[PDB]
Parts: C-alpha cells; structure tokens; sequence
C-alpha cells in the first residue's frame, strides 16, 4: 500500500478497528522522540560492533 | 665448640627473591613486551577494534 499511495500514516491497527488509517484513531507521536530511537540506537551498535577484546574482572 | 646439632647454609638473596642468569629472562621480557603488543596490533588503523 504505501509504495502504491503516497499517503504516510497508516500502521499497524493493535485494538483491531477496521480502518489502518490514523487520522480518524486519534494518534499522535512527537518527531524528537522518533528520531531519538535511530540516532541513539545506530550509534550505541557502532560501539558494539567496534570491541574485540573482552575482558571481565570477576567480582 | 658449635652452638648445636647442624647449621644451615645461607641463601645470600632473600627467602622468595627471584633472580635468573643468562639469555633466557632478556627473551622472556621481550616476549612479555609482545604479549603487550598483541592486543593493541588489531587496533591501529581507522578500521580498528576498541
């Protein structure tokens, strides 16, 4: 649908209404906290991705 | 004439000093030097390891 239509607010509906379409469901998020997800995410895996060595102390 | 029984000889360093002749403590600080090195060879470069 959304390579068809250009229309970009339509997800997955989770208490099972009949129409995908949001602008009649009421949900609104904020684009800060959306983009927070990506840019903290893809960069935390570069830190993980870049160790080798591991090394633990046991306590 | 002696004090008692037997006497036992001195060890002139201390009892647990540790002390080496020869060729072979020179290659094992060498080597402790390359055990060094090995974990800081794959981290040089810009496509290094943390």
């Amino acid at each position: 649908k959304q390579l068809k239509e250009k229309i970009s607010n339509i997800g997955v509906d989770c208490l099972g209404y009949g129409s995908n379409d949001m602008k009649e469901l009421f949900v609104v998020d904020p684009f800060i906290g959306k983009k927070q997800q990506i840019l903290l995410a893809t960069q935390l895996c570069r830190m993980i991705l870049k160790i080798d060595n591991v090394i633990i102390s046991g306590k | 004439m002696n004090f008692g029984s037997q006497t036992p000889t001195i060890v002139v360093l201390k009892e647990g000093t540790d002390a080496s002749q020869g060729k072979g403590q020179i290659i094992s600080n060498i080597n402790a030097c390359v055990a060094v090195q090995e974990a800081l060879k794959p981290t040089l470069g810009p496509l290094g390891s943390d």
